[PDB]
């Protein structure tokens, strides 16, 4: 899975 | 002053998850005396109901 | 301009805080406590308070 | 003349496998503005959808 440590504009990351 | 700080970690998913789920009957089988409804509560892993 | 704060399909209407919806027009449901207030708004207020 | 020849192996099972599968609804909730339908797409191992 993607870990996005961006303080602006992360990903939705619906996942399951 | 003193402020109670929230846990802010390992307490809530960033995953897109439904906060409130509606379950609608698979089967109804209405009769003159009662009104049956049959549901199917699917609780995935990581979900606690 | 695009980041909805719930933004995780949290509420039954993920894209807005539906405070009230007229029950006469209501078809899917999502109204709470025998009035036009919604499930999402009722949950939000009860959880906050 | 030259003829294109089929792979004649490793392209099709001998096992009896349905070529076209219909998934009828598990659970419907017919309402007056929409018509919800829910299915259980069961893809077995060795299958691909």
């Amino acid at each position: 899975y993607p870990f996005d440590p961006s303080g602006v504009q992360r990903v939705q990351l619906s996942g399951g | 002053r003193q402020t109670v700080v929230a846990p802010t970690r390992n307490v809530t998913t960033e995953k897109a998850q439904r906060l409130q789920i509606r379950f609608y009957p698979i089967q109804t089988d209405d009769t003159s005396t009662g009104y049956r409804v049959r549901y199917n509560i699917n609780v995935g892993d990581g979900w606690v109901l | 301009t695009s980041i909805n704060w719930p933004g995780n399909d949290r509420l039954l209407t993920p894209n807005m805080f539906e405070i009230k919806r007229s029950v006469a027009l209501d078809t899917e449901g999502f109204t709470m406590s025998q009035c036009d207030i919604t499930k999402d708004w009722y949950l939000i207020q009860m959880a906050t308070n």
